């Protein structure tokens, strides 16, 4: 009868909807893209800006 | 020969009611921690004694 009944996100109950996205992110950029919603400030934390990024 | 419960020897204290998991060179001994758990006691065992426990 299995040793360990590995759950998936989605059985957690009280998640939440930014939260379960979270985890099952893999990577530092997929979670900057989950977190930071202003594109200007998003493009300043991945190191890379336009000229309007910028001005912005 | 599907069993409900097993002989075991015990690797520690064993109180009745105790929830067991491996121990040591396979001897049987008190858990707290669930997933580790194969059974519980019905019995109390000293050490090295054999102890009688109900898989679950």
């Amino acid at each position: 009868r299995s040793k360990e009944i590995s759950i998936e996100v989605e059985d957690i109950k009280d998640a939440g909807d930014t939260g379960k996205r979270l985890l099952k992110i893999n990577t530092p950029s997929g979670a900057r893209n989950i977190i930071i919603e202003n594109e200007d400030a998003k493009a300043l934390i991945n190191g890379e800006t336009t000229n309007t990024n910028k001005k912005n | 020969y599907p069993l409900a419960a097993w002989q075991v020897i015990a690797g520690s204290d064993i109180k009745v009611g105790d929830n067991l998991t491996t121990g040591k060179d396979g001897t049987a001994v008190p858990t707290d921690d669930p997933s580790t758990v194969f059974g519980y006691a019905v019995e109390e065992a000293q050490e090295g004694q054999l102890v009688t426990l109900v898989i679950s």
